[PDB]
């Protein structure tokens, strides 16, 4: 997790009156606030891909170049889908559902 | 087409090696073509 | 003729959860895939002129 933390809102400082010039009550009411916390956390992608030893054998061609590259390929589409529309269960949570909370 | 990869191969024209070796069986033997002898014969 | 491979269509990865770790599942989900051919082919065009 990473926690960083929020400044809290801003408070008024009260107006005090002509009665209060002279008192302790002319200093004002205290202005209080409490910083607050956001919490970063990471979830998992991942894929698994499996070149057998035959079909490398039975392809005229390599074809574990394309294993790499799909398997590249296919975390940056996983991030893209769910960053769209991931609902957060186990899965990051996206901008169209992010809206949707909102 | 060896579908257990996870990354096979299009059609199994590509998993082949078209090789363009003619071979034929052993053939018939040829005897009575030229056994015999020839008359060369220079007209009809 | 012409065969030439096509590449297969993009593949999404399983976003795999906090139980799953240590475990197979942590691992995801096959991406599988298959290339494709597309095959080229001619049809031949004629014309004949006698002078």
């Amino acid at each position: 997790i990473l926690t960083m933390l929020v400044e809290p809102d801003a408070g008024k400082a009260t107006w005090v009156a002509a009665s209060t010039y002279g008192t302790d009550t002319t200093t004002g009411e205290e202005v209080k606030g409490a910083l607050k916390e956001i919490h970063f956390s990471t979830y998992k992608l991942a894929a698994k891909s499996f070149i057998t030893d035959e079909t490398e054998e039975d392809a005229i061609f390599s074809l574990l170049p394309l294993l790499r590259k799909r398997l590249i390929e296919a975390h940056a589409v996983s991030i893209e889908e769910a960053f769209m529309t991931g609902d957060g269960s186990g899965k990051p949570k996206g901008l169209l559902t992010l809206a949707s909370e909102d | 087409v060896n579908q257990s990869s996870s990354v096979e191969v299009s059609s199994e024209s590509y998993e082949t090696i078209f090789s363009q070796r003619i071979i034929r069986d052993l053939q018939k033997e040829l005897v009575v073509g030229a056994l015999f002898e020839e008359l060369p014969m220079s007209s009809k």
